[PDB]
RNA sequence: CUGGUUAAUUCCGUUAACGAACGAGACCUCAGCCUGCUAACUAGCUAUGCGGAGCCCUCCGCAGCUAGCUUCUUAGAGGGACUAUGGCCGUUUAGGCCACGGAAGUUGAGGCAAUAACAGGUCUGUAUGCCCUUAAUGUUCUGGGCGCACGCGCGCUACACUGAUGUAUCUUGGCCGACAGGCCCGUUCAUCGUGAUGGGGAUAGAUCAUUGCAAUUGUUGGUCUUCAACGAGGAAUGCCUAGUAAGCGCGAGUCAUCAGCUCGCGUUGACUACGUCCUGCCCUUUGUACACAC
RNA sequence: AAAAGACUUCA
């Protein structure tokens, strides 16, 4: 086994990299790399985190109660 | 020679019996009994006739049973062995007899009505 | 008898955590502590002369001891000698020390 | 103690509930070792002439 | 010879809506009923074809 | 003679101490008793002695349920078996016998139905007519037997022989005497 | 010596046929894996370091019990039977097998020896000398198990 | 009206009634409809061969519409089971229980359920009276939308030994592959140590294929990695009388795609059944100031 | 021999 990226080293940032494996410390410090990523980029995904709502789809319908607090007694 | 067939009928899957008379080994699927059905309490059911009567060596059955589950096996296979052995000697009646015979059942599988959940516990609402 | 508080928006109560916990075993079981002899002496030899045959599994719990860890003990006593299991699907089975 | 025979007969619904159909208690007497009386409690109705073992009772 | 059975058995609460018990199987079976000669000669083939008593019995004349 | 059940264990030398008891413990079946499973509808007519029994199909039957989720009674009969055999190798005596003494210790003599009736509501204490002395008892030691196992790193087969052999010699160690000893301290009192 | 044998090469509980066959497997020339396996071949657990007793011979015995009694059986015969590829809950699954590329793998090393054959449509056929070793071997079992 | 009986103005016995309809039952349905058979073979059994196997003795496979019959398959008839036979006190018809036997008077599940009313609901499962109207609330497309501080609902999955996992117990042949494809022809037992983990799979990121022009708020499967909440659930509620609750999977429809939907099937298989002792309901009774109606 | 109250207007 390996793993590297290469392409042309064109890309700017993210990437891949090459499926870093690594795991682990690496990987949950890259995750936030990747989280900061999206937001300055300014795609969907960045978009969302800076919003705080979940971003790979739910149900919503119901259930999304750590998304972003606990129940917040009625509304308004 | 010998060989005496009434077929008997009781839950899904058919057990045809052609039976020559001689030491006690069993068959099904023709494969040994216990090892076919190894590790089962409900085997050993079909094994209360070829041991329990004073006969041991009388009967070799060979068996064939086609199609369900492991469960439902036991109950037919054994009914047939004793309304063959009734019809030729009337004093063996009292073996058909006092050992249990005869269930249909007729209690597997129920029809599904709607709104049912699994059929007829409907729903929780409404 | 009782079962908890009652949930929170949220939310969820629970209350329950305990006993704990050591007997971790395997660790204990090389190095000499557990496994030299007082396991196998203590736990399975004293409890035997109370009574004759006694499952493993009980054994287990008694003796407080895993049931990996002395399901290696077991085995050693059996190739003394000492011991003479049976068997059964579940790992369980019946320990006994010598019939008589 | 109260002692314990073999079965027991109802010998008359010793009033209670009701209204249609009893539940509440009975005097019952012993069938064998007779001439102990005492109200045993039961649910359900009852009929005089049915018999029972209340079974330790003590 | 008649042999195995076709059913479509289709259950619609029928509708209100809202519907959602007392709902329906009105339940269809069509049968298939497999008929052959021995020896198909010329003279088979014609009377039968002619005289061909089907009113809502729908027969096909086959063929390798 | 050759004994069968699960091909190991007789069970006419089983003896029941309470007569009452003993008229609805069915040891015997119409040629003899076995125990290999079944069901067969003789329903539920009242007054007398009223159906054939086996305690062995109960207590078997009361596992694969009581508690909780998922198992069968394939799974459940094992169990039993495999507490059984648990159950003679600490008894040394017949595991049909030591149910039939867990179950007498474990069968409350009297219970204690809840009426509303006039302004409030009384409990003044019932029959268990014999049939359902048996059944409470099984239950709470299956009960017992499941909760055990929930909790301790035991198997259930020997939480059952546990609570079973706990039952079956009067130790308030067992769920299953202590709350039949429970329910007739109330039943005794509530009068 | 033969009676229990022969038999017993069908009717014996597996799990002492599976293991006992793999044994007088081992002795045999072939076994090239090419690294195929090493990407992730089976269940979860799975990859193949256990496997020189727990797979690879188990699953080359797996399969010849099974052609004699149920033949002709083909590639997809055998991929199926151990796994499940059932519709998931969702909040499951379940495992996944392959096992195309398993399957395949198995039945190409047992052809080079002569114990399997390939009709045009009907899967492949035991041979003189598949039943050979398979049932000379159900012999040593049978003696076991009584 | 009554007396009795029953799921049943069901039937009987009375009666100012004598009828009569319509529901129910009966009926066609399916579950065991079986059973010996009449009917044919899918297929099963059985025969005979032949490739072998253990060492025609035993056993597997296929061979010929080759031989016949059969539980399978299949349609029919009958078998029905009906108080025809025998029981028990009892105005009287009865109810209650018990036996032969495949199974008894409501054999079972409800599919076959009355009319009328409900300004119920559907104008979009399917027309449409009328009005916004009238070369527009047509067109024929391109794009976007079914977000969730939060509450109700159905439902699905877990909390752990009725366990976990591993092994073992429109499709295909077979060569190449890790899922995902793309073609040439055509319960056993290693493990589990009762551990918020080897539980749990939530979530988020990387990324490959396929359905489709497209997979990003809105495909699925997934290499792999994060490893969430949850320690069996309150105030409370549903449904259930034994092949039923419950639990396991699959098929069918839905359908380019689809969690799981609705629906059925088979398999595993429990407990409780005595009664009306909050709710719906029946007829009779009495009161009634009410009359779309407590 | 009954724990317990409400329930907009016209149709």
């Amino acid at each position: 086994f390996k793993v590297p990226d290469w392409f042309l080293n064109r890309k700017k940032d993210y990437k891949d990299g090459r499926f870093s494996q690594v795991v682990s410390n690496a990987v949950d410090m890259k995750l936030r790399d990747d989280l900061e990523r999206l937001k300055k980029i300014r795609n969907h995904r960045g978009l969302r985190h800076y919003w705080g709502v979940r971003v790979r789809g739910q149900h919503t319908k119901t259930t999304g109660r750590r998304g972003k607090t606990v129940g917040v007694s009625k509304k308004r | 020679a010998v060989s005496y067939c009434k077929p008997g009928r009781g839950l899904i899957k058919v057990n045809g019996v052609p039976i020559e008379l001689i030491r006690p080994e069993m068959l099904r699927l023709k494969a040994f009994e216990p090892i076919l059905l190894a590790g089962r309490s409900r085997f050993k059911d079909i094994d209360m006739r070829i041991r329990v009567r004073g006969g041991g060596k009388t009967s070799q059955i060979y068996a064939i049973r086609q199609a369900i589950a492991k469960a439902l096996v036991a109950y037919y296979q054994k009914y047939v062995d004793e309304a063959s052995k009734k019809e030729v000697k009337d004093i063996f009646a009292r073996y058909d007899r006092t050992l249990l015979v005869a269930d249909p059942r007729r209690c597997e599988p129920k029809k599904f009505g709607g709104r049912g959940a699994r059929a007829r516990f409907q729903k929780s609402y409404r | 008898p009782p079962p908890s508080s009652k949930p929170a928006k949220s939310g969820g109560g629970k209350q329950k955590k305990k006993k704990w916990s050591k007997g971790k075993q395997k660790e204990k079981v090389n190095n000499s502590v557990l496994f030299d002899k007082a396991t196998y002496d203590k736990l399975l030899s004293e409890v035997p002369k109370y009574k004759q045959i006694t499952p493993s599994v009980l054994s287990e719990r008694l003796r407080i001891n895993g049931s990996l860890a002395r399901q290696a003990i077991k085995d050693l006593e059996s190739r003394g000698a000492i011991r003479v299991v049976s068997v059964h699907s579940s790992q369980l089975i019946y320990t006994r020390a010598t019939n008589a | 103690m109260d002692t314990q025979v073999k079965l027991a007969v109802v010998v008359k619904v010793m009033g209670r509930t009701g209204s249609r159909g009893q539940v509440t208690q009975v005097r019952v007497k012993f069938l064998d070792d007779q001439n102990r009386l005492i109200m045993r409690n039961v649910k359900g109705p009852v009929r005089e002439g049915d018999i029972l073992t209340l079974l330790e009772s003590e | 010879m008649p042999t195995k059975v076709l059913h479509i058995t289709t259950r619609k609460s029928p509708c209100g809506e809202g519907t959602n018990t007392w709902d329906r199987f009105e339940m269809r079976v069509h049968k298939r009923v497999i008929d052959l000669v021995s020896s198909a000669d010329v003279v088979k083939q014609i009377t039968s074809i002619t005289i061909e008593p089907g009113v809502e019995v729908e027969v096909t004349i086959s063929d390798q | 003679q050759v004994v069968k059940l699960f091909n190991c264990w007789s069970f006419e030398d089983v003896q029941v101490n309470d007569i009452s008891l003993a008229d609805y413990l069915a040891v015997s079946s119409t040629k003899h008793a076995t125990y290999l499973p079944h069901t067969a509808g003789r329903y539920s007519a009242k007054r007398f002695r009223k159906a054939q029994c086996p305690l062995v199909e109960r207590l078997t039957n009361s596992l694969m349920m009581h508690g909780r989720n998922n198992g069968k009674k394939i799974m459940a009969v094992r169990i039993v078996k495999h507490a059984m055999e648990i159950i003679h190798l600490l008894t040394d005596a017949n595991p049909i016998q030591v149910i039939v003494d867990a179950i007498i210790n474990s069968g409350p003599r009297e219970d204690a139905t809840r009426i509303g009736s006039a302004g409030a509501v009384r409990r003044q204490a019932v029959d268990i007519s014999p049939l359902r002395r048996v059944n409470q008892a099984i239950y709470l030691l299956t009960t017992g037997a499941r909760e055990s196992a929930f909790r301790n790193i035991k198997t259930i087969a020997e939480c059952l022989a546990d609570e079973l052999i706990n039952a079956a010699k009067g130790s308030s160690n067992s769920y299953a005497i202590k709350k039949k000893d429970e329910i007739e301290r109330v039943a005794k009192a509530n009068r | 010596m033969a009676d229990s044998t022969a038999r017993t090469v069908k009717d014996v509980n597996p799990h002492e046929f599976v293991k006992a066959y793999s044994a007088h497997l081992k002795r045999s020339g072939k076994m090239e894996l090419p690294e195929w396996v090493d990407i992730v071949k089976t269940a979860r657990f799975k990859e193949l370091p256990p496997y020189d007793p727990d797979w690879y011979y188990t699953r080359a015995a797996s399969i010849a019990r099974k052609i004699y009694l149920r033949q002709g059986i083909g590639v997809g015969g055998f991929q199926k039977i151990y796994g499940g590829r059932q519709r998931n809950g969702s909040r499951p699954p379940h495992f996944c097998k392959s096992s195309g590329a398993i399957s395949r793998n198995i039945l190409q090393q047992l052809q080079k020896m002569g114990i399997i054959d390939v009709d045009p449509k009907g899967g492949r056929l035991i041979t003189s000398q598949g039943r050979r070793d398979l049932d000379q071997v159900a012999g040593r079992v049978d003696v076991t198990i009584a």
